[PDB]
């Protein structure tokens, strides 16, 4: 698949960058490595969650909640906060 | 209101804890449903904003590949970061 | 084993609702919100029960700490 | 506050020390933890939060006694 972001699940992704700075000390980093191995894991295997599904990411503190679709490009909108 | 519901052992863990912290069996179960409600009607609000997202980039056709996402997160932090574009 | 709760209305206004949404019963509903609601208190109130033993322990013998630096241990 | 400390506790640690640059890591995160209670206790007893690289810690407490540190 083509692991595609949508407008939306980018700008969850600024409030969240944007966040961690006040948010844990170096985990920002942290954060983002997490994101990637979930960009990464969805581009082989693709699957998980709860007609599409969703998919956590843990990271230190807690974790977040990706959202994404499909039938050769999992569109990925929306990331909240859980 | 006043309608009833029907559990199976649950309800005996339910009356053992409503017995340990010495709370009211009937007082618990109602805190239960709102909290339930509660999360569950914030659920269902990230389902619809999940679903709009969706409705939205189908009709914007508007996009960001996430190798341009991977390519910006592994800056987070060092610095020297970056944005994000907006590829059509 | 069947027993009667009085319901807040209002609330019953919102669970039925979500029962609509979810194309389930509002029976069910509940009978979730239940278990969700103890599967979770099991857990706190058991390590509500470690931390209080150790008080217990602790109530009735010596100790240290002091900063980095034992006493009585 | 003495900021005193319970076997429990004591042995929730060694616990920990057992599981790389950590070994001078995790520790200054409590040691942070614990002069930060010397000072702000907080506030029914609660035990704190402790967040370091990984995941995070939980070091419940009541001389403020802290009885048992469990993984969280």
């Amino acid at each position: 698949p083509q692991i595609v972001f949508t407008a939306t699940a980018l700008r969850d992704l600024e409030r969240l960058r944007e966040f961690l700075r006040s948010k844990n000390p170096p985990a920002a980093q942290r954060a983002a490595s997490a994101i990637i191995n979930t960009i990464r894991k969805l581009e082989s295997y693709p699957d998980i969650g709860r007609s599409f599904r969703e998919l956590l990411i843990d990271f230190g503190d807690t974790g977040y909640l990706a959202m994404y679709q499909y039938e050769r490009l999992t569109v990925l909108c929306i990331r909240h906060q859980k | 209101p006043v309608s009833v519901k029907l559990d199976a052992d649950i309800k005996a863990r339910v009356e053992h804890l409503a017995e340990t912290r010495k709370r009211s069996s009937h007082w618990m179960m109602r805190e239960a449903i709102r909290e339930y409600v509660e999360r569950e009607e914030k659920r269902e609000a990230l389902q619809q904003e999940a679903l709009r997202a969706w409705e939205e980039h189908q009709t914007s056709g508007l996009h960001v590949t996430g190798d341009e996402v991977v390519s910006w997160l592994e800056s987070w932090g060092s610095e020297n970061e970056q944005a994000a574009l907006h590829a059509t």
